[PDB]
């Protein structure tokens, strides 16, 4: 029974992005040595690519067992909310440590100052870190897309209608991800507790992110994309 | 919303896929 | 063996700075009650004033967790000004009386929501009345509330950190002693969704950091001084 | 900064500890 939940929310990460090991890289030498505001053309492809990563998040996320049984209203509620927790946290598993860079769905392979540039801003550090605390945790696509479908199946959440049936989804997915970690890696001790404080960071550096979205706007030659916009505020 | 719905009610076929990801980018 | 007597050194901890809701004479007000503006001054004042006093009884806390006092003074103190909003909020949270809808500071001040919001809390009212309720269903006691707040204080994801890993060989006993404490008072899977609530505190905490921006506009003067140390960048 | 350094590398006292509350809330 666990065992199929398993099954199904690491097919569900497979089918919507691509390891690191599928993508051939490509990297850009603009914009590449000195920190800018904001890189017109960095961000232009980042935007792009953002928006394009939303998109599989809501396919991931409709793949999720009983998540399509919630209200349209609550689904766009967890998805608008989860938002930038999984983005973030998808474009942190794809940090290469002896490069210091991060590699998207795409292959675009960005540096820190890049990453800097396309819009993250006062973000990078917070990012870089964290991707770098994720390191010692050793994850695989499972326990990727069992993170990505904790964040995303919050009975917490502000303006949900039924939020027991979503805490009645969640429990099902934190005990998955504990015997997973059980049956991974005997050796560490307490590494499922630590994979939840790694939820706790995901969730500080986005609603950060929230507050880096207005300032984007004020700077970018012209206005957001739509989808962004819409799972925005 | 208006996008995101769409997204969620996907008949899921590679066209509407297409259309959604366009008005998604603008 | 360690793990039974470090609970009651984190609970004693608590229970000296921090008196309970328990044995509190509540004191309430009539002015700025009803109506909602975007600050009130007198409330304001004795906001500020509770919470630099709650911040100093943070700092009492954190110097009898064990461990906590053998770390650089930079990390003490990079430490406590990253964890400082999440305690406060924390501890107002479990001073939240239900049938009342009211929070009660350390002096007895009891306030409603709309009082909440005129104080400076504002657009975050909401965001702490909720989680204030999603904390009644885990019955929390006072070993419980204390060993939250060390966990978010002692954690070494924090940035600036000189020994983030000794910070972290400390926060992993109290993790152990909190998994232990639940599964003994007795929802049967009550760890995860503790440090879950641990997620919902820094999420709301990172807001708070730009509501401090947003109240230094509306705010009679300047902070009092230590509040203004705490949270600086 | 100077406050917070104070409270920490604090022999205890209640005098000592009035006086830093009072720079402390101004
Ligand atoms: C908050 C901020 C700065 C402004 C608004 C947007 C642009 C939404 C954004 C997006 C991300 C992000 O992680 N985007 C990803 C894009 C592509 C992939 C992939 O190809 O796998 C992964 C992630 C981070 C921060 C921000
Ligand atoms: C972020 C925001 C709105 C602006 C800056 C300050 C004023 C630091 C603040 C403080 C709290 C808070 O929780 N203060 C507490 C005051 C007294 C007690 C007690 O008596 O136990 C407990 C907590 C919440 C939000 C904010």
């Amino acid at each position: 029974e666990v065992g199929e939940l398993i099954e199904k929310v690491r097919k569900a990460h497979q089918e919507t992005f691509p390891a690191l090991c599928q993508l051939g890289k490509y990297t850009t030498n603009n914009s590449s040595e000195q920190r800018v505001s904001l890189d017109i053309d960095l961000w232009d492809k980042f935007s792009e690519l953002s928006t394009k990563c939303i998109i599989k998040t809501v396919e991931f996320a409709k793949q999720l067992p009983g998540f399509t049984t919630l209200t349209i209203a609550d689904q766009i509620t967890l998805l608008k909310a989860a938002c930038l927790d999984i983005l973030i946290l998808r474009i942190c598993t794809r940090y290469t440590p002896e490069q210091d860079t991060m590699t998207f769905s795409d292959g675009l392979t960005l540096n820190r100052t890049q990453m800097h540039n396309a819009g993250f801003g006062p973000l990078t550090d917070l990012v870089f870190a964290f991707a770098n605390q994720l390191l010692p945790l050793e994850m695989d696509d499972a326990e990727t897309g069992l993170l990505s479908a904790i964040c995303l199946i919050c009975g917490d959440r502000q303006d949900l209608e039924q939020p027991d049936r979503v805490d009645m989804l969640q429990e099902p997915l934190l005990e998955a991800l504990k015997v997973y970690v059980r049956k991974r890696r005997p050796s560490r001790p307490h590494m499922f507790p630590k994979m939840l404080m790694k939820i706790t960071d995901l969730r500080s550096i986005s609603a950060k992110g929230a507050e880096r979205v207005i300032t984007l706007k004020m700077e970018i030659p012209g206005s957001m994309p739509p989808l962004i916009q819409e799972m925005l505020e | 919303h208006k996008i995101l719905h769409r997204l969620l009610q996907d008949s899921s076929s590679p066209v509407d896929l297409a259309k959604l990801t366009a008005e998604a980018t603008g």
